[PDB]
RNA sequence: CUUGAGUCUCGUAGAGGGGGGUAGAAUUCCAGGUGUAGCGGUGAAAUGCGUAGAGAUCUGGAGGAAUACCGGUGGCGAAGGCGGCCCCCUGGACGAAGACUGACGCUCAGGUGCGAAAGCGUGGGGAGCAAACAGGAUUAGAUACCCUGGUAGUCCACGCCGUAAACGAUGUCGACUUGGAGGUUGUGCCCUUGAGGCGUGGCUUCCGGAGCUAACGCGUUAAGUCGACCGCCUGGGGAGUACGGCCGCAAGGUUAAAACUCAAAUGAAUUGACGGGGGC
């Protein structure tokens, strides 16, 4: 099981959806043996540009630690979804459990 | 390439010693064991030409080692053969 | 019809030809006229000199609207673009600010080959 | 000019969007590091923060949006 | 036996390769909105486009191909080559400190594989570009040349083709032989450490000593001093052609002559000309 750094930006309107999205998520990473190493929102956050005539999404980052097969499912969760505008999954080489330049400045 | 716990446990079972890492044996059965492994890959990448240069560079080097074990002392060269199933 | 009193221009500046056509923060244009569309021809039709009769009988053209302000969006290097966008200046318009909005391309399309000699 | 070898970072990573703006023009371009005298490996550090901000729409490709 | 050659442990860098996603510019098209007579092109026009509403501008969509800035003769790869981002699979190199094998090595005819672009077959796809072709500018004649179009191709899959100034015009491997300046990537020690100072590797660029070379030049990355092995040359033209063999669907590739003909052909450098060029 590797590391990796989910953030997704999900459609501000339904906001109402990240602290159960976020609780399933992780639920199945968990589920996986996955340890969530660190789990942050920034809320509703300006876009720097329009993403199908749209702006301020709701950003949310995670650094996980999993077995590649489970966050494969994951992103399959995540295309199928709508809500979701886009997302982006990025390995890493550490578990990395600390503050993040949004949460430590918002 | 290969797992360090697999390579660790390929060592325990072909090295003389714990930390026996050179002996020809424990190379053989490396290389076999990458071999075997690619043999899956390059099944699905048939256009990959770059990582078959190294696949064959260590086929070759495998057959390098095998002669020279096998006219060092048969004897190993047989029962290496034999667990690992080659010359065949 | 209606007043906006600060605009946007645009000119299309080639090096054979020089548009100039200006909106309102919507894109619907109001009045264009072209340095083409002033009897010139050939080079004639690509001096800045034409390029002020364009700024004036666009600048006349929507004065029925009575704009007061302008930006200015020049597109592409055109012979001389800066003696338009002064010919409106004193054709009765604090130019807000200008744009290039040169479409760059990122590699995107093979440009045909260029004149050979 | 050698900043990151004076800090120490071992990444430049692409959330620290308010470290980013400084080596990028207002027109949203990277800035060359023979221009803000970044080492090559974190120019090349900086390049691949910056293109991921921009996939994320923290910082803009360019103005025209 | 361990110094050559390998294996293991820890790491580092990277447009190395294969597969799949995805992003934002831009081009073209489509849809409408605003909004009319020009647009486009050129030596100048014409062909063309525009009253069926273009062009310009705004919004939406579709689709293909390529990845600005970073970007650096910077990096990676055996070479050809490799450039958004993310993931999956995977090759190589390098460093530190050890441990292990114990000559397991170098080279290589034949052989096998890889091999830019064009090209060929089959099926796709097709925005841009564009051989051929078409039209406009058009002379005893249209070809020149320029425009406006424009098919193959360019793209993908799978097969062939196997050639390039495929170049560093420099075969691979090893040892040795004064320096200077860089770039890049490690790493050890250390000043109070950051910065910064001493080291010590790998790769890479440019000067230049001895030496070498016909000279130009090369010069620790040799074209120096040596060793091992392979490839290749023997005047120019005829000719990389003919014949034959092999290979290929084909285009052709590969191997490769002779008759005849000339008394040269060629390399580097030197001195002048070369004014419808510069500068004074
Ligand atoms: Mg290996
Ligand atoms: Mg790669
Ligand atoms: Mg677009
Ligand atoms: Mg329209
Ligand atoms: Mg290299
Ligand atoms: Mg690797
Ligand atoms: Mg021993
Ligand atoms: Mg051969
Ligand atoms: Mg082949
Ligand atoms: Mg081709
Ligand atoms: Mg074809
Ligand atoms: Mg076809
Ligand atoms: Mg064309
Ligand atoms: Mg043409
Ligand atoms: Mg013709
Ligand atoms: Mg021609
Ligand atoms: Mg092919
Ligand atoms: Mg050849
Ligand atoms: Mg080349
Ligand atoms: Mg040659
Ligand atoms: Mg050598
Ligand atoms: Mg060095
Ligand atoms: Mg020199
Ligand atoms: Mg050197
Ligand atoms: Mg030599
Ligand atoms: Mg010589
Ligand atoms: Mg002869
Ligand atoms: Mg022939
Ligand atoms: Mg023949
Ligand atoms: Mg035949």
């Amino acid at each position: 099981m590797r590391h990796y750094e989910i953030v997704f930006m999900v459609h501000p309107d339904q906001s109402e959806q990240v602290p159960g999205m976020i609780e399933r998520y992780t639920a199945a990473i968990t589920g996986a043996e996955g340890k969530i190493h660190r789990l942050e929102d920034w809320g509703r956050r300006q876009l720097a540009y329009p993403i199908n005539k749209l702006h301020k999404a709701h950003y949310v980052l995670m650094n996980v630690e999993a077995p590649q097969e489970v966050i494969d499912e994951l992103e399959t969760t995540f295309r199928f979804n709508d809500a979701v505008i886009r997302s982006m999954v990025m390995r890493t080489k550490h578990a990395v459990t600390e503050a993040s330049p949004m949460v430590k400045a918002k | 390439s290969l797992s360090t716990e697999a390579t660790a446990k390929i060592v325990s079972e072909f090295g003389r010693d714990a930390n026996d890492t050179g002996s020809t044996e424990v190379q053989v059965a490396l290389l076999t064991a990458q071999i075997n492994h690619l043999q899956g890959h390059f099944a699905e990448h048939k256009k990959d030409h770059h990582s078959r240069r190294g696949l064959l560079r260590m086929v070759s080097q495998r057959r390098k080692l095998l002669d020279y074990l096998k006219r060092k002392d048969v004897a190993r060269y047989t029962q290496l053969i034999e667990r690992l199933g080659l010359r065949r | 019809r209606k007043q906006v009193s600060d605009g946007v221009a645009h000119i299309h500046a080639s090096f054979n030809n020089t548009i100039v056509t200006i909106t309102d923060r919507q894109g619907n244009a109001l009045g264009w006229a072209t340095a083409g569309g002033s009897g010139f021809r050939g080079s004639r039709k690509s001096t800045p000199f034409a390029a002020q009769v364009a700024a004036e009988r666009c600048a006349d053209a929507v004065k029925e609207y009575g704009i007061k302000n302008l930006e200015v969006m020049v597109k592409g290097p055109g012979p001389g673009r800066e003696s338009t966008i002064r010919a409106l200046n004193a054709a009765g318009f604090r130019i807000t600010n200008i744009t290039d909005v040169t479409p760059i391309p990122h590699n995107g399309c093979r440009p045909p080959k260029k004149r050979r000699v | 000019f050698c900043r990151f070898t004076a800090e120490g970072v071992q990444e430049i990573d692409y959330k620290d969007i308010a470290t980013l703006k400084n080596y990028i023009t207002e027109s949203g371009k990277i800035v060359p590091s023979r221009i803000t005298g970044t080492r090559a490996k974190y120019q090349r550090q900086l390049a691949r923060a910056i293109k991921r901000a921009r996939y994320l729409s923290l910082l803009p490709y360019t103005d025209r949006h």
